[PDB]
């Protein structure tokens, strides 16, 4: 009925993490090719998301253990789980007032409109905003937000990963501290964690569906010329 | 070969 | 004392290809990564130099002879002399007044300090300028600048290239065109053609200085990773 | 291997 010393220190790391790179305010926007409203939409995303990737790094960087993992296994989980951390983190800045993630005036206001023109059919997009709508239903504390993001990168169930031992008994222990959170931090949160555990599974088929229309994407020159040399990296397949 | 993410990590 | 058919057809043809493929009010400056005066003017520049890569093969294509060279010809020339024809090109933006290179307002004016902050040092941008200053100096007909660039492009001796005969009788045919051209079209231009050919050897030791820091560049992921896709292509050693 | 000049091209 109370939360250990490791416990809160995982929390206070992880809630920091999450501060130091994640802006409010997305005033780092203008530094991106401009939106434009063929795939006019895509130039501007692909560095929305570059941008992203970076913050997602430097997050997982701190959360701990995630250092001491092989190079291998920490590129492993970023490649497989970087658009799952992406599609996570954007909640902060979706708004169930417009069905649009706003971070910005009418440019850096993003439609589903707008992500269509950049590739993606809405065979990928209407989940995507039911998860967005259902997981900001969820109203999650920080603290929570914050361990959803680190217990999904935590993951041994992902193509790559070598030591799924360690990397599970990682990811355990984030969730030990997520249900003991719940428990005594969030009043009325008895079926909580077990939503929060259900929104992890609408990742992975996110992720899938995103994956393939990724590829339709990056297997087109003109389009993938669009795109940085980070999400190239990252979302392509070149395997260690 | 994640040259950028090695360096970023 | 008079051009051929097949002559002034050359010129028409590279005139109106040049004219296809340089905005004179470098109008879509606004789409790229926004200028910002660590590296800061890198990301700008990256995308201008990108775009112009684009602009450089559109004009390529319609050289009379290059549609017909092996794909792995083409490529050979443009991964060797793009860096040549984008400084080629670059002087129409070129100030005498400024000696800077004026897209636009004091954004797109490219100061040398500009391009310091884009990784490069003085023992490339001080012979840079002074070949600016130099081709400025010439004062170019259009007709000329587009055969330079035309002729800069079809040189055999460039690494890759797998039929130099071809590539030099198409070479060939068009320094006969400048010379006619001059003979005839430009007054006073006795020593001009020499000149030109004179320009054209300084292009290489600009390419040469160029192609070293660009390498230090490239090899630093920080850095590499604020180029785009098609810059890396080009300027990068994939070989075929 | 230039996927993107060859469709330039
Ligand atoms: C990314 C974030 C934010 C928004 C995220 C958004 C809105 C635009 C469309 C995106 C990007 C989806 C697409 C389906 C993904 C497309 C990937 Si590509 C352009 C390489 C094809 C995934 C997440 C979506 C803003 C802020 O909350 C910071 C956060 O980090
Ligand atoms: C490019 C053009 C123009 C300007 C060209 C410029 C000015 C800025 C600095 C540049 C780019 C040099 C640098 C030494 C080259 C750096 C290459 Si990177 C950023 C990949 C390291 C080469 C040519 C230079 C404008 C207009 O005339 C269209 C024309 O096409």
């Amino acid at each position: 009925h109370m939360l250990s010393d490791e416990q809160m220190q995982i929390i206070n790391s992880l809630v920091e993490a999450h501060h130091k790179t994640y802006d409010d305010s997305y005033s780092d926007f203008v530094r991106f090719r401009p939106p434009v409203r063929r795939l006019s939409m895509l130039p501007h995303l692909a560095d929305l998301v570059s941008y992203s990737i970076q913050k997602v790094i430097g997050f997982a960087k701190m959360i701990p253990g995630f250092r001491d993992l092989t190079a291998e296994d920490q590129i492993a989980l970023l490649k497989s789980s970087a658009i799952e951390i992406i599609m996570l983190r954007s909640n902060q800045s979706f708004s169930l007032e417009d069905m649009s993630w706003s971070c910005g005036g009418p440019d850096f206001k993003y439609c589903i409109n707008d992500v269509t023109k950049a590739g993606h059919t809405l065979e990928l997009l209407e989940p995507l905003v039911k998860f967005q709508v259902g997981l900001k239903k969820l109203k999650l504390h920080e603290e929570e937000h914050v361990l959803l993001m680190a217990i999904c990168l935590l993951s041994p169930d992902r193509p790559g990963v070598q030591d799924h031992v360690r990397i599970e008994a990682l990811q355990d222990r984030l969730c030990d501290v997520l249900q003991a959170y719940i428990r005594i931090q969030h009043p009325g949160g008895r079926l909580l964690y077990a939503k929060m555990i259900q929104k992890l599974a609408d990742l992975r088929s996110l992720n899938e569906e995103h994956s393939k229309q990724y590829r339709s994407l990056s297997f087109q020159p003109e389009h993938s010329m669009q795109l940085t040399p980070l999400v190239l990296e990252v979302f392509g397949s070149e395997v260690s | 070969k994640h040259k950028i993410l090695h360096r970023l990590l």
